[PDB]
């Protein structure tokens, strides 16, 4: 029974910054590849960061390199995400999920969780 | 063995893969998730291990055609393979690895998890059929052409994308035969034998079940396979579940008479399941079609499904 729950999304202009925070349960995340993922309206659900078992190796997508910081606390089963320097197409539905993704940054694991909102305008 | 491959890491290439868990078990070959250390990007890896030079040989033209086959939407993407001989490997088994792109999963097991909501749209079993359609038709059309032989719904996977795509061609192959008078009753059984193994019990057409028709065993295999598949998608039952080669051989199976949901698509499964191979529609007349009815139902067949896809 994988649950999760995201928090720590909400209005900020282009420029700002936010945190992304997520409980998980269900599951032994000790041993499991955790990954943030957005829903863009228009184009869909695409894959952001990732990050291994043992913090030893993380991934993220082009368009944040250097810009967003994922994390993990495995005595909590916490998975954070660190925004900042935001932009207009930083703008979606972040959710949290299993695993990582395949061919051009396609999530494995469909969200089941509401998901926190963020949104980049003036 | 096979069971503690899992945890482990493989070097492919410019990519170092862990083995992440078991997808499917096979009594040859076992297929696993994979994912790169260095992208975070997962795969779909087939492991084969056997000393039989048969299936050995066969392995090798499934990569060959998968090669071919790639670039296309609606076809897993082949990645990477490579050879490990019977001393390297510590089952003391002849190894090969078969990389491809990772799915959502098989096709049915989102179908079964979503049967709650209830009857399926004849939208979403018009897109699941075309986008497989359209895979069968680069099939057909590379030189020489393709022939699946093994088309059914546990070899349609869902993309991340939320498309249908195929995935298995350890059947695949370029030959036809043509069975005439000249053919001795041997030749036809040792033939028959050979395309059996290939082929799924309920899938299995006439033109290989009676060899002492003249019927050609070519491409329009996978039209009556396709055929079987439409019937399975609308009525959720196969048309010939029972198996009996009468039924098959002579074509007789039944359409529900009260059906008032896929009444679309009773020219198309009547016209795909004729028993002369001759007299089935080819790959183009079955797309085309396809096309009239999406057009006029205003819905865009490749487009992806996205009631299958938010299924968990
Ligand atoms: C994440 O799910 C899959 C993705 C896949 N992506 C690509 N290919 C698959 N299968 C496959 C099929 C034929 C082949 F030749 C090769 Cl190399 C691979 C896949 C099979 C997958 O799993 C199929 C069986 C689903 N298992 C059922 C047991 O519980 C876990 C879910």
């Amino acid at each position: 029974q994988v649950q999760l729950q995201e928090s720590g999304g909400g209005l900020v202009q282009p420029g700002g910054s936010l945190r992304l925070s997520c409980s998980a349960s269900g599951f032994k995340f000790n041993d499991s590849y955790m990954s943030w993922v957005r829903r863009v309206p228009g184009k869909g659900l695409e894959w952001v960061a990732g990050i291994w078992e043992d913090s030893s190796a993380a991934h993220y997508r082009d368009s944040v390199k250097g810009r967003f910081t994922i994390s993990r606390d495995n005595a909590k089963n916490m998975l954070y995400l660190q925004m900042s320097s935001l932009k207009s197409d930083d703008t979606g539905l972040y959710y949290c999920v299993r695993r990582g993704y395949s061919g051009d940054y396609r999530p494995i694991n469909n969200p089941s969780s509401q998901g926190t909102q963020v949104t980049v305008s003036s | 063995s096979q069971s503690d491959f899992v945890g482990q890491t493989v070097e492919l290439g410019e990519l170092r893969l862990r083995v992440r868990r078991v997808l499917a078990e096979g009594g040859f070959a076992f297929v696993y998730e994979a994912q790169d250390v260095g992208s975070g990007r997962e795969y779909a890896l087939k492991r084969l291990l056997s000393n039989e030079e048969e299936k050995n040989r066969a392995i090798i033209q499934e990569v060959c055609f998968m090669k071919k086959l790639s670039g296309h939407p609606n076809i897993v993407q082949f990645c990477s393979a490579a050879s490990i001989g019977k001393e390297e490997s510590d089952t003391g088994q002849a190894e090969f690895l078969l990389l491809t792109e990772l799915c959502k999963g098989q096709l049915v097991e989102f179908l079964k998890k979503m049967e709650s909501r209830g009857p399926l749209s004849c939208d979403t079993v018009l897109k699941i059929f075309y986008q497989t359609c359209r895979a069968v038709q680069h099939m057909h059309r590379q030189k020489p052409p393709i022939i699946h032989r093994d088309l059914k719904v546990e070899n349609l996977l869902l993309s991340n994308q939320g498309t249908i795509k195929l995935c298995d061609f350890g059947s695949a192959t370029t030959i036809s035969h043509y069975p005439d008078y000249s053919w001795s009753a041997q030749r036809r059984a040792l033939v028959e034998e050979e395309i059996t193994r290939n082929t799924t019990p309920m899938y299995r057409t006439p033109e290989i079940i009676d060899l002492y028709s003249n019927f050609p065993i070519g491409e329009k295999q996978d039209i009556w396979a396709l055929g079987c598949i439409l019937y399975l998608l609308c009525f959720r039952q196969h048309p010939f579940e029972d198996g009996a080669k009468l039924r098959i051989v002579n074509g007789k199976y039944s359409i529900p008479p009260h059906d008032t949901q896929y009444t679309v698509f009773h020219s198309l499964i009547r016209a795909m399941l004729q028993v002369n191979p001759e007299e089935r529609l080819s790959i183009a007349e079955v797309v085309h079609q396809l096309q009239e009815i999406a057009a006029a139902r205003n819905v865009n067949p490749k487009s992806p499904i996205t009631e299958l896809l938010e299924q968990n």
